């Protein structure tokens, strides 16, 4: 699991409505939420599945 | 008449604000995947053209995974009398600014729940402190109204302003304008992007800004930063004229 997957869920500046996940680290599990559409960070995934094959 | 909605607008003294009367902002867009899921606003700015933000249209270039619904209140359960049309062009502003242009694969019917908006005069600056009007299912953060159409009354604050270090800080450019409470409880949030800030300006309702981007939503002494649309009116001009 790499090092990003240890980030925290940054929606971004923007305001588009991108629902996206993010793993969850203390919870270890792949969670819910909102992409902003620009900027942000790694720990971003379009399915659960590539959130959990990459981060959990 | 564009910028005239046949149902009286509710004035609002979406993050807060209020939900609007339906059909009171009949240029309001809800953008769309074909599955069918609200994910943007868009602006009717001419029957056959939406103006939106172009993050947006970030992932895939495909017109046809886009889709515009017109004279909705509902951003789930479509009112029956809805206009659902699918986008026949994109066209990205070329100096890489948020804002975009979509064609429809048929030009919209104009009805009394779905109006246009008019553009502004190019190079137009709204001055400080106008009321305007910010439109939007975006995400209401434990406010009221998710899954209606929100509004809300927001004041332009001009850019030196809004470019100082207590607020914003030099992040805001010269083709883009900003917009809020500085108290903050009241804005524009994810999922409304692309949304129309629309300033009422002779008799009428005219298209200013392009809900954009802002840090964090609703927070205090960080306003909305919306693209300066009258800084693209003669880009828009003469996409809508040549394509």
């Amino acid at each position: 699991r790499p090092d990003f997957c240890e980030l925290p869920a940054d929606t971004g500046p923007c305001r588009v409505r991108f629902p996206s996940f993010y793993y969850n680290p203390d919870e270890k599990k792949c969670l819910e939420f909102i992409y902003g559409g620009c900027e942000g960070n790694a720990n971003n995934f379009i399915t659960k599945e590539e959130c959990e094959s990459t981060c959990a | 008449d564009c910028g005239k909605p046949q149902v009286e607008p509710k004035k609002c003294p979406v993050v807060g604000g209020c939900v609007a009367h339906p059909h009171s902002w009949p240029w309001q867009v809800s953008l769309r995947t074909r599955f069918g899921m609200h994910f943007c606003g868009g602006t009717l700015i001419s029957p056959e053209w939406v103006l939106t933000a172009a993050h947006c249209l970030e992932k895939s270039p495909r017109p046809s995974s886009y889709k515009v619904i017109l004279g909705a209140h509902q951003e789930v359960n479509l009112e029956p009398h809805v206009q659902e049309i699918e986008v026949s062009r994109l066209f990205l502003e070329p100096t890489r600014k948020d804002i975009a242009l979509l064609k429809l694969s048929s030009p919209a019917v104009i009805t009394d729940k779905v109006i246009p908006a008019c553009l502004p005069s190019p190079n137009y600056v709204v001055a400080d402190r106008t009321e305007c009007f910010i439109t939007g299912w975006g995400e209401t953060q434990g406010t009221f109204g998710a899954g209606l159409l929100k509004e809300a009354q927001l004041p332009v604050i001009e850019n030196k302003v809004c470019n100082r270090y207590e607020f914003l800080n030099g992040r805001v450019q010269s083709t883009e304008l900003c917009a809020g409470h500085l108290a903050g409880g009241t804005d524009s949030c994810q999922g409304d992007s692309g949304g129309p800030l629309v300033c009422f300006e002779k008799d009428k309702y005219i298209l200013q800004g392009v809900t954009s981007w802002g840090l964090g939503c609703a927070r205090p002494n960080k306003p909305g930063v919306y693209v300066r649309v009258s800084r693209f009116v003669t880009w828009i001009e003469g996409v809508m004229r040549n394509n």
